[PDB]
C-alpha cells in the first residue's frame, strides 16, 4: 500500500513517460550530456542536462530527463559509475551508440547541487494508495 | 559510506 516511491527494478518498460531508443553518434568525443545516477545495480543514469553540441541536443530527440537505461547493447542499467565513465569517457569521435532511455520525469530538483547524497525528488511520480 | 546519491558523470 501506499506506493508514491520511486519504483524499481531494472525495466525499462516499468518506466514510465516515453520508452525511446535513439542513436547518439560519438561526436567531439563522447556525447556531451550530462547524467547523474549510475552508481549502483541499484541506481540508474539520468540526464539531467544534455550539453548543447552534444548529440542528444542535436539529435534533438533526447532532452534532459531521460533516464538511460542502457546502450548499444551494454547492460549500463544500474552500472556503477566507474564503469559507466569508463565507457563514456574512452569512446571516439565518429561512432555510433543505441541509447534505451526512459524519459518522463521532469528534472525537480537539482542534482547539480553537491553536500548532499543526491536523491531527487520526482514529480509526475504515481502516488497511489 | 553513503549509497543513494546518484553521480555526475558529464560525458
Amino acid at each position: 500500500g501506499a506506493m508514491g516511491k520511486p519504483f524499481f527494478t531494472r525495466n525499462p518498460s516499468e518506466l514510465k513517460g516515453k520508452f525511446i531508443h535513439t542513436k547518439l553518434r560519438k561526436s567531439s568525443r563522447g556525447f556531451g550530456f550530462t547524467v547523474v545516477g549510475g552508481d549502483e545495480p541499484d541506481e540508474f543514469l539520468q540526464i539531467k542536462s544534455l550539453v548543447l553540441d552534444g548529440p542528444a541536443a542535436l539529435d534533438g530527440k533526447m532532452e534532459t530527463g531521460d533516464v538511460i537505461v542502457s546502450v548499444n547493447d551494454t547492460c549500463v542499467l544500474g552500472h556503477t559509475h566507474a564503469q559507466v565513465v569508463k565507457i563514456f569517457q574512452s569512446i571516439p569521435i565518429g561512432a555510433s551508440v543505441d541509447l534505451e532511455l526512459c524519459r518522463g520525469y521532469p528534472l525537480p530538483f537539482d542534482p547539480d547541487d553537491p553536500n548532499t547524497s543526491l536523491v531527487t525528488s520526482v514529480a509526475i511520480l504515481d502516488k497511489e494508495p | 559510506r553513503s549509497s543513494r546519491t546518484r553521480r555526475e558523470t558529464q560525458v
